[PDB]
Order: C-alpha cells, then structure tokens, then sequence
C-alpha cells in the first residue's frame, strides 16, 4: 500500500448558476454577472448640470412664452430636458407648430440658449402692440405670449408692417413668428382693418409666406381662431425680413445658441431630486461598472450598453462538484 | 465534460484546496494534505481574464437608441424608427446572450482540459515509478518523502533516480 | 487469444449531409432540417377570418366608393387586405390623395370600419348635389364616387356651404374630403357660378384649406380637371367644420374604426381559396413547425423567422462512417 | 476529428449497434454481441436537444420585414426602409448560418468526445488486467464471461477480483 | 540506449501574430491578413468609365444651365458623380430648388442624360425672352441659366403663356421650371406688366401651381428676388403643360434618362487622375482580392466590404514555438 | 493549449522540418533526420482553407453605405440614416472582429489536436516494443532501421513482427 499523490481541482460552497450551449443551470465556483439590472429611481443632476425641467410647460409653452411658464423665462445651461407625456402648458392661445418636431431633435443637441431682445415691441410705433386674449389670461386679464408681439390695427389703420435683425449675436439663433388665422371678418376687421392680407418671412435661403384663413373651427381654449407658428435657424451675419399687411405675430426675441453638446428630451412626469450620476434613464439614475443593463433603452449620459436580457453571468470558474 | 477529467475520472472536487483552481493531495509517511499548482492556476487564470475583457471591449460600440419624435403624419417614419431601434436591441440581445453561452462552455471545457493536462504532465513523468488507480491518484513503488513529492508538484522529478529501487518493488 | 471487448460507435444507412467550419458535405447519422422552404400556393383565410379582396379596386377606389366597387360598400372584418400592383378602380374622376401611403399604413393597424353617415345630402338644402361625370359612368350615365357629394350651384346659386360633424360614434373616425380643380372657367362658372373659390376643413388639430387651380391639364379619363382629397382621423368628442365658396367635394361618410390590431396590405394578383392558415405569404400560405423559412419575407400571422438561407441543416447524430 | 475516436483509432462505426449512439462489442466463450452504453447515450442526447432548443430560442425575436409604400417624391426615405430591412434580413441569415456551421462542428466533436472518454473510463477501470489492442479493443487476460462483461459496461469491474489471475496469465 | 521516434511539429523564422480569445499577440507560423488598408489617393476611371467631374459646379448649376457651367452643357456616359462639399457655382440668380435631394437621389441611378429642346425659345412669340441678370452675368453683360428661359413683357403686355410638351423622346424625362418671386413692384410691373399672376404646371400625375411672392429680402448676389425651381419626372407619352401670367421660369429643354445603373455623387474637392479601378472611394482608390477594408465606408464598383476595425488576421498555421 | 501537445508535452517546435506542419524525427545506426507527416498536413490543409473561404463567404453579403442627403429640415431623417448606416457597420465589425477571434483560438487548438493524434497514432500501434520518454520521443525495444521507421511514418508497423525480439530485450 504505497504513498500517494493525486491531483484534483477546486470545489467551494458556491451556488451561482450559468447557462452553456449543452446544460442549462451549471453551478459553478465562480462567475461574472455582466448585467446591471438596478437603479436609484430618481431624475438626477448629470456630472453636477442639472436638467431643465419643463414642469406642466411644453417646449413650445417655454420657447413662446405662455404666461403659465413665467418661470422659465430665463434658464440657465442644462445637462438634458424634462417634458411631460401630455403638458397641459403649451399653445395658450390655440393653434399649430410648423416642424415642431425638427425643432425638439434640435434641442438634443443644444445646452444652453441666450435670449436677445432681437425686435423690441416699442419700436413698432404704427401699430397697437398690446394684443392679448382670454384664452391666455393673467390675473382675470387677456395676455399673450411673452415672447411674441400680437400686432393689431392703431386709430383704424394697419400699415405695411415691417421689421428686420441681422444676427450680429456670434452663434446660430432660433426665432419663432406666427400668423393668426381668425374665425370671422368681425374679427379679421376689428383687429387688422386690411382684409386680403399676408405675412412675409425672408432670410438668404427662407422665403416662407402665409396668406390668414378665415374659417369657422370648434372652439379650443375658448377661441375659434388659430395662431400657426414656425420657426427657423437665422445663420450668423444673415439677416431676417418681416413684412406683413396684417396678422403677423411677430417675434420680440431670439434664441441665440449659447452651448452646443450632447443632451435630450427625457419623457417623464417625475420631478429633479438631490442626487448626482452619469448615466440617467427615465426610470431612475444607473451607477454601475458593469458593461450591459436592463434598466430602460432611453439614457443620456456616459452609460452601459443596453440589452433586454433578463440575466448575463459569465463563467469565470470551473463546474462546481459535490464532494466524493 | 468534454475533456473528461471535471466530474469525470476525477469524480469530485476538493472543498480542501482552497488556494487555487488545480492541484494536488499527497500522501506518505510524513503525513499528508492539499497543495494548488500555481502555474495551471495563474495561466487559467490570465486566460480567463483576457477572455472577460474581450467579450466587453467586442461590445463597446453598440447600438444606442436616440430618443426623437414624430407628428400624426408620420406614421410610417416614426414605425421605421421603432423598427430599427427595436432591430438592433433584438441583434444586441441576441449577441451578448449567444456569445455568453458559447464562452460559458469552452470556459468549463478549459478548466476541463487544464485538469486533464496537469495529470498527464504528471503521469509521462512518473511513468511506471507509479501506479494509476483511475481516480486521479498514482500509486508509489517507491517511498516519495515531502521533498520527493515537491519534485513531482513544480516538474522535476527525477524518474533516473527512483528507476531501479521502484522495479525491484513493482517485481516481488 | 483472449475474451475481447470493444467499444464503438452508430453507423446507418443515413445520407444526410451538414457542413461544418472546417469541411462542408459531411455525412451524419441523424440531422434536424431548421428551415421550412414550402408553402401551399393559395391565398387563404387567416385564423378563420378571410382578407378583403379587393379585386380590381384600389384602396381610394374603395374608399371613394368608385362604383366599379359597389361589392365593397358593406364590408365585414378582416384579416388582411389583397390590393393588385396596379388595380385598374381608384380616382375615376382623375386627381390625387394626399397622404395616401400614411392612410394605407394606418389601415395595417385596422381590421374593420363601420361606415358612418355623418353628413346626409338630403341635408344640402341650398345647393345641388346630384353631379357626376361621364368619367365615373354608371350605366351609360354620368355618376360619381358612391361616399361623396359634389356640391354644385342650385338656382346659379351657390351660397357659402357649411356642414359640421361632431364625432360621437365612440371612435375615431376616417373622413376624406376633396376640391375640384377645373380645366376653365366656363366649367367653373356653369359648376359653381362664384370665382375665387376656398375650401376650408377644421377641427381642433387640423385647419387645412385649399383655393382651386383653373388649369389646362392632360385628359385622364376623359377629363382635364382634377379632385385633390385629403384626410383626417377627427378624434372622439371632436368636431370637424366644412367651409366652401365653391369646388367643395364633401363626404356624406366616415369610417369609424370599430375594429384594431396587426393586419395588413398585401400585393397580390390572386384570388382568395377555401383554405385555412395561421401565416400566409404573397406566395402562398406556411405550415410548418420549423422555425425558420425561406418562403417570402412579407408575411402575415404567426409566422416563422424568415432567412435567405437555401439551407439550414443541424447534425444531431455522429458522422456516418462506413464499416470495416 | 477533435479527439481521435471516431473515424480515427476507432476506425468505422457499427449498423448492428442499432439502439444507441456508443457502446459495446463483446466476444467470449458464451459467444458475441453489440450493447449502447444507455448512460453515455443518455447524457449525449439531454445535450443535444438543450442545444437545438437554445439555437432556435436564441433567434425568437429577430427582425420581421413590415409592408409599407412611398410616393415618388419618397425615393430616399422608400431606399432607406429597403437598406433597413435588407440589412436585418441579412444580419439574421449570417447569424443562422453561422450558428449552425459552428455548433455542428462542436456537435460532432462532442460525439468524438463522447466515445474517447467511454474507451478511456473502460481502459482506466480494466487497467492491465487487459491488452490495448489500438482499434478500440481489449484482450483480456482472464476469463471474462458474461456476467464479468456486464460488470464492464456498467462501471463496476472488479479490478482486485481478476488482478491475480490476469497477471499470472500475463507472465507464463 | 535504444533507437528512437519523435513526434513533433514545424516552426519558422515568422513574427506574425494573431489574437485569440484567451490570449493577445500570439506569434504564429503562417497567418492571413484578411484587412485592405490602402488606397492609391487618386480619383479614377471605374472600368474604364470616367466620373462627371463638376468642378465648381452643383447639381443644380449643372442642369439650369449656370453659365459659369458652360463646359457641362454636354455631358458624355459617367460612372460616378464628383461634386465639391460647397460648389461656388449653383443658383447664380438666388433661389430654391424643392425637393432637391430627391433629385440627387434619382441622379444615383442615372449614368447619362441626353439633353432634348422640348420648348424652342423662338416659340414664345408673344413674349420677350432675352432677359437676364447681372447675377448671372457674362462678360459684363447681364445673362441667365442657359437651360431656362426667363419669359417677360412684349410691348407692355404679357397674354397668358402656355408651352406644352408630350415626351415622345423613349425614356422618362426630368424637366425644371421655375417661379420668380420679385423683390417689389416696380419690379413685377416692369417685368410682367401684370399684377396677381401664377404659374401653373400640370401633367396626368402632377397639378403644381404657384403665385409670386413680392417681398423685401437681404441681397444673395446682388439680388434681393429669388426664383423657386420645382422638377418632374415626365413619364413616357405623357404631356407636361405650363401656364402662366406671369412670373414663370420655363426649361427650353428636358433631360432624357438615356442610361440607367447603379452610380452615386461622390463627395470630393479632388480631381480627376489618369487612372483605372475597379473600386472608387472618397480618399482613393483601392486594388485588392482581399474581403475586408477599412479605407472608407462610401465607396462606389466592385468593392471589399467595410468594417471599421484596424486589423483581421486569422491564423492559418500554428503557434510558432522557440527550439529547446 | 487544449490538447496539451504543442508548446505541451512536446516543448518546442522544429525549424529543421520545413515540409510539413507535422512530423518525425527518427535517430537508428543508419543516422538521423526530419520528415513531415504528409497525410495529417494534407487533411489539416484541407481543413484550414475550408475554414478561410468559409468565413469570407458568410460576410459576402453585409450592410453597404449609401450616399444620400437631407435638407436642414429633414435632421430626423438624417440622423436615422446615420444611426442606421453605423449600427449595421458597428454590427458588422463586430462580426468580423469576434469571428476571427473565434476562429484563431480554434485553428490554434486544432494544430494542437493533430499533433496529439499523431502522436497517438504511433503510440498505440508501437504498444511495448517502445519506452515512451515523455517529450514527444519513443524508444525502441528491438533495432529499427530505415525501413522499419518508413513502417512507424506510413501506419504499417507491424507490432506481431517485432514482438519476441521487444519483450525478451525490455527484460534481461
Ligand atoms: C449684417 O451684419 C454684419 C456685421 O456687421 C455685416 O457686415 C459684414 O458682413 C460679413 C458677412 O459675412 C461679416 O463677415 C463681417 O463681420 C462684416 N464685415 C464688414 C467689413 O462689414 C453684414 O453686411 C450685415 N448684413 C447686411 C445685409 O447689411
Ligand atoms: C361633441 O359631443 C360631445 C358628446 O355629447 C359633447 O359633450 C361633451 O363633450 C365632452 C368632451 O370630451 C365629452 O367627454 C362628453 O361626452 C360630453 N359631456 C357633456 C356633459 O356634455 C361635446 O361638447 C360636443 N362638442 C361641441 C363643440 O359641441
Ligand atoms: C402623346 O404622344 C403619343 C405618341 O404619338 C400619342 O399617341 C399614342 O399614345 C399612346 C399612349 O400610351 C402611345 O402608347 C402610342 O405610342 C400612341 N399611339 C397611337 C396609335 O396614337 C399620345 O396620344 C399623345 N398624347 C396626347 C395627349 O395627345
Ligand atoms: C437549478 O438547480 C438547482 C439546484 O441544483 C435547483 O434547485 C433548481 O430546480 C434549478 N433552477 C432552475 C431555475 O431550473
Ligand atoms: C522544485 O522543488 C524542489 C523540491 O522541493 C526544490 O528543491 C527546487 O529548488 C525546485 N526547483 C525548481 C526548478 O523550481
Ligand atoms: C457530397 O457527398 C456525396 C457522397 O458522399 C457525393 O456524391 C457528392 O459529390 C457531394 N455533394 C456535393 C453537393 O458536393
Ligand atoms: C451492474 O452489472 C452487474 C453485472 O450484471 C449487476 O449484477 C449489477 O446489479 C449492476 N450494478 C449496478 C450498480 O448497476
Ligand atoms: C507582442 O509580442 C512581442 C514579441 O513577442 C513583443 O515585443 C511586444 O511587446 C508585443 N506587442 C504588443 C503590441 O503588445
Ligand atoms: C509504407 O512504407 C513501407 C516501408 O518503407 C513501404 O515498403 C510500403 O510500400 C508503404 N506501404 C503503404 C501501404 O503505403
């Protein structure tokens, strides 16, 4: 009965299970989950640049400057930004929003904008400039748009009215204008006087023109009328014409972009907390090494890659086999 | 498994050998106990290692999804989008998961054949010096004091040295 | 010479081949066929619920009702819709329908409508509403898309035309509307006797409207003028305004959507058989339990994946090694 | 192949062996006979149908071409969905493909495997109480009836049993 | 002592290396670069076929007719497009052009145009048509596009205007029109006599009109007017058919689709070199059998296909294993 | 490696054998020298540039990039084109990366094998007229010349022919 030596191999109290291609559920003596499955469930700064958040506002109530989005007259720069499913801040005074989607993808790529008082309202000194409506009242009183100017007939006249920027700001700029289409003559009369009128938008490369449709509409916040908005990117050293014999709504201000970068829109009902990260999804914020989740597909910031699996473990060990 | 030496000839592992992947117990006069061979355990070790990093950094650049939106008339545009941000999370799914189960069995075949390798590099050194019992054991025909069992344990055992006294015993 | 045991391995007469990495062609003892490659020809009923043939009937055509497609006036639900590459019934009145590939994707989400009468001709009291055109004749005689009303002068007359439709079906509801662009003026005066025309259609999201184009065209159909249609899904509990001096093409219907889910235009010149499938292909119909099939990659149903492979075989057994 | 056993020292397979993948051939004085190893089959089979599951389980959801039309003024966004669903339609036949070219080729391997490591359990346990033919075959050096073979294909051979009888049959 | 046998295994002198994936940088014996990483940095005939080298010039340029673009006015068969990232020489008069990538799109498809005069200048008796702009000024004198003919006043009248073409040519056919959108009135008097014009264009598919928008613009040019250009593709046998009052831009002539293929507009400020290849990219081009290449993802012929990586090299041989 | 032979139990390779990847090196009374073995070359030959072809033409039909271009109000189309056009190059150097990587480790424990079933091969047909030594080499029993070792090289050792004269000199 001679001495002996044997080899063998490691075997510990180990339970975590892998999947291989021949047998399901493997015990062995160790492994690398690969997978990050958790989140904090908070909206957070991200790298110490809080989100703006639009509240009950859309980016259109914001950029418009709907009297139920005062606070966001002024914003500071933003890491990426918060908008409801359904905003219940938007168009005040009803109507549309050429390419408002094209102008929403903008944003993921803006972090911070200027406003530049580009069309001061005092300088329209032969027409009304005071225009307001119920259906964006302030304190039982019509208001308007705090960015836009309502541009209405003065001692029974409307001339030609026209306005003109050169963006001398240094960067792209973001200027928004609108033509009002009204529910009756009564109305088209007593606003403008001028009946047959059209609105006139001209850069180097725009020329974008409305005639005002008088038409009959159910009725939305009250109001019949409609205003149809659009916007456009005024270059650098490019300048802006307006002319119009009636129903523009014109800008007072410009957006001048003031930082460029990586960011986005998060849908999400929820509110910023106190709590910092990387990487946020709309479901809470991630802080992980690991190089995969499954938190939710939509995050900004510096993240994991995204997959749907329920689970990813590597084996780093060996099959884990009850003693002899 | 494959090499059939993990749940195999060597029927179960040592909860005693807490030091390493691979190793060995011996048993003599002296006494006895387990020892993990370091090199099999190092290169395992490294090999695996390298294997984690490069299913990872192969995963690096990935589909990302962009959030963008989409007007009522849109429809068709927006089914796109959904289409192929859904087609290549289904392509990333599947890679990672696939890649995953493929590894996850060389990975227990490589400890397998690691096994297997360090006993046959032990076995072609004893020769017949030794009995193989089929359970991973060899059996002496000559006494192997603690020093004689380092000799076999770090590669070199001298089979010269033992041949003439291990004949004798294997004859009588 | 002593007792003997060997160990060995399965040989058939199995000519099943597989390739491999490293040598294509290998001969093995039992294999497993992952790809369905067959299909019964014929265009089938889905689940037990037929397709809506459409025939020689476009999807315009039948939702005009241009009455070469008085068959589809009444249709039950369906599984999938069959449409021609090119049917011969869609505008008979020539012209155009816009948004028309957006209004065709919606209908891969719908699998019935209930036709609505939301705005009875009787109700047209001071206009005519019995024109139509030699080019959609009906026996011989001038006649016109079956689910809409050509509004013309009564009396050379045509007062403002306004019709309204709150949508209380319980769904929304597909309206389409169109203008007629004429060829003269003598056709626009003998038509609608007014000059410088509009048509107006809003809702509480939609204000579209159109002023007519008097222009000389190539006959189509005999006709030189043109029927540009538009349409809207007008929400529950909205209310959609017709506003017209002229040139009006006006629905007496809307399709409500009374039924939703996966469905599905396919093109196809064949004709729907007494036949049974849980997957149909342009080709013909697949039952299969394989998972995959290389048969057509625009199916319907529960279907296989589709691949391009000509071949997907996986080895079971061993290889197949000849005796000795 | 991989591991040298099938068309490799095992030279051909048996059509007589008609009821498993591995097993036996015996040859005695009661006579001769073909026997599967259940066990070895068994294990080879479980792992071959998880492994023709996970393919398939792995390419439940891929991509699904969806019918959608374009005007004439739609010509990129028509090209756009085309390259689109092109280019799953091609990821996905690669992926099948490939998939199925490597695990037949891990397949018959694992057969190969499969039967080297019968033959090494078989040979570890008679040890030389046989010869070691080559072709896949042992002589024995004591009377092995059929009770004694049973012993052999079910794991259970007596090695102290016959170590005297063989031995001395081994020297004469 | 005894004789022996030795079973062993080759190595070389070789340092190539492979990567695996337990182990990086592994020396082997024989090993396969399956990666083209070079190009010869010219721009080059493609199977014998010279590209359309357009110089200074766009799309737009090429086909109005700029007159900076002279040397494009016939064209040869090309095998690929060249065009500069911004070509100086477009639209010399400022303006649009709708729906003008749709237009490059078709050009990927499109290998030779053969120019046809549709509508002979010398036809529009009742018009002047001799008129230009120091826009596009020629040797000092003002000029216009050289494709289009700018249709003005005639002894103080302009009677309605109508061209008509039927395209008998064999093959579809791209005409260009446009609309001049005037600066002020002064401008539309002296140039139409007639205020409250359009111009409309109809095929049996298209029914396009526009009115001229007068409107104060900053200058592009020396212009403050621009002029709107729209396109079609006539089908064969049918009739294209302008009318206007004023303010149209009409082609004189129609390129004829005379070869059809697979092409592309490369991206390039290079020029064409005296030489051959198979496969084209943007930096140069590339001469291989190998499957690979990293050059450049746009490329155009017969191509290896891209990947972004900086090296694939399977092993063929062994791991190269020093001598004991 | 995997099977244990190259860089293994046969510590280095010959560059003195330059025909072949596998080989002998014989040493009788005649002399001493290299030759290849020229059917496991062949047949891994074979197998090797199958496996090239095999995975270039599984890549033959990948995602090609398309030139096409946007207007400044067509940003959404445009960045759809883009995540489109790099999420199948991305895919796609993905695939060719991890194939390669795939395949390398293969082929390398594919020579690995070969060289060990080789070494089997002679093994198992020189049974006990041979001392195996451990590195690869096996010492002969009885004298084997040239055409003796031609015999070993081409499969036809003939183990009966040798026998008597082995087992009388393993003994003395
Ligand atoms: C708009 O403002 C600019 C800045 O004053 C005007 O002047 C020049 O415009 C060029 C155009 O790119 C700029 O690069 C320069 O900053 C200016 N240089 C000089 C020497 O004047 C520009 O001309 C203005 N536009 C109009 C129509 O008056
Ligand atoms: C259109 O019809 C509805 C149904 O009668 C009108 O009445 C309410 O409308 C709300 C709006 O969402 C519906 O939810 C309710 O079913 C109705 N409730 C009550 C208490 O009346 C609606 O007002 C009509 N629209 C117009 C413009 O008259
Ligand atoms: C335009 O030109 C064609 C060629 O002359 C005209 O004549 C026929 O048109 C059909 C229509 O597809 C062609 O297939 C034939 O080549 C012609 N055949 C005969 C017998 O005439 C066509 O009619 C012309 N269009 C108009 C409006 O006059
Ligand atoms: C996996 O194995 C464990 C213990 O070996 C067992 O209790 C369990 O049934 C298995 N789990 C699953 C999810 O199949
Ligand atoms: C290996 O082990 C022996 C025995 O303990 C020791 O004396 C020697 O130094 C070691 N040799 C090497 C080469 O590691
Ligand atoms: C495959 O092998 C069979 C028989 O072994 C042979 O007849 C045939 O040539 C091969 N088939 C193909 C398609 O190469
Ligand atoms: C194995 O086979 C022997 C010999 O026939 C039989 O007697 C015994 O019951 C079996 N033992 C086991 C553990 O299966
Ligand atoms: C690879 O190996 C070589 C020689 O074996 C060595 O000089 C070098 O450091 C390694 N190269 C890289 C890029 O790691
Ligand atoms: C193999 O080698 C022997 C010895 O040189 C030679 O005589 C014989 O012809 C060869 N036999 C075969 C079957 O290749």
């Amino acid at each position: 009965p001679g001495d002996q030596i044997c080899i063998g191999y490691h075997a510990n109290n180990s339970t975590e299970k892998v999947d291989t291609i021949l047998e399901r559920n493997v015990t062995v003596t160790h492994a690398k989950d690969i997978l990050e499955k958790t989140h904090n469930g908070k909206l957070c700064k991200l790298n110490g640049i809080p989100p703006l958040e639009l509240g009950d506002c859309s980016i259109a109530g914001w950029l418009l400057g709907n009297p139920e989005c005062d606070r966001l007259l002024s914003v500071p720069e933003w890491s990426y930004i918060m908008e409801k499913e359904n905003p219940r801040d938007g168009l005040c005074y009803p109507g549309s929003f050429n390419d408002y989607e094209e102008l929403k993808h903008l944003l993921s790529s803006v972090k911070h904008f200027e406003k530049v008082k580009i069309l001061p309202k005092d300088r329209w000194t032969q027409h009304t400039t005071t225009g307001g409506s119920r259906a964006c009242a302030v304190s039982g009183n019509p208001s308007f748009f705090r960015n836009m100017v309502w541009l209405t007939e003065k001692g029974s006249n409307y001339p030609v009215a026209k306005g003109s920027y050169n963006n001398t700001s240094g960067e792209q700029m973001l200027i928004i204008w609108g033509v009002h289409h009204p529910n009756d003559e009564t109305e088209q009369r007593t606003l403008y006087q001028n009946v047959g009128t059209y609105v006139s938008v001209g850069t180097s490369t725009l020329n974008k023109r409305s005639t005002p449709e008088i038409a009959t509409r159910p009725k939305v916040n009250g109001q019949g009328g409609r205003m149809e908005f659009s916007w456009t990117l005024l270059d650098m050293w490019d300048t802006i014409n307006f002319e119009s014999t009636g129903n523009l709504i014109a800008p007072e201000y410009g957006f001048k972009i003031s930082k460029r970068g990586s960011s986005g829109i998060m849908k999400t009902e929820g509110t910023l907390e106190n709590c910092e990260t990387k990487c946020q999804t709309p479901l809470g914020a991630i802080n992980t090494t690991l190089p995969f989740h499954n938190v939710h597909p939509l995050t900004i910031g510096e993240c994991p890659k995204y997959v749907k699996s329920e689970k990813l473990v590597l084996a780093t060990g060996l099959r884990n086999v009850p003693q002899i | 498994g494959l090499f059939g030496a993990i749940a195999g000839f060597i029927e179960g592992g040592w909860q005693g050998m807490v030091d390493g992947w691979y190793g060995y117990h011996h048993s003599n006069d002296q006494g006895s106990g387990y020892a993990a061979d370091k090199e099999s355990t190092q290169k395992a070790f490294d090999g695996i290692t390298n294997k984690v990093n490069s299913v990872i950094e192969k995963m690096n650049t990935q589909f990302e999804a962009v959030g963008k939106e989409f007007s009522n008339l849109e429809r068709r545009l927006e089914n796109l989008n959904k289409k192929m941000e859904d087609g290549f999370l289904d392509v990333w799914t599947y890679n990672a998961e696939l890649l995953v189960l493929m590894e996850n069995e060389h990975t227990l075949d490589f400890h397998d054949s690691n096994v297997k390798n360090l006993y046959d590099k032990v076995r072609m050194q004893l020769r017949d010096n030794v009995k193989e019992l089929g359970n991973g054991c060899f059996e002496f025909y000559h006494k192997c004091d603690d020093e004689c069992m380092n000799s076999v344990k770090n590669g070199t055992y001298d089979y010269p040295k033992y041949e003439e006294e291990s004949k004798l015993n294997r004859n009588e």
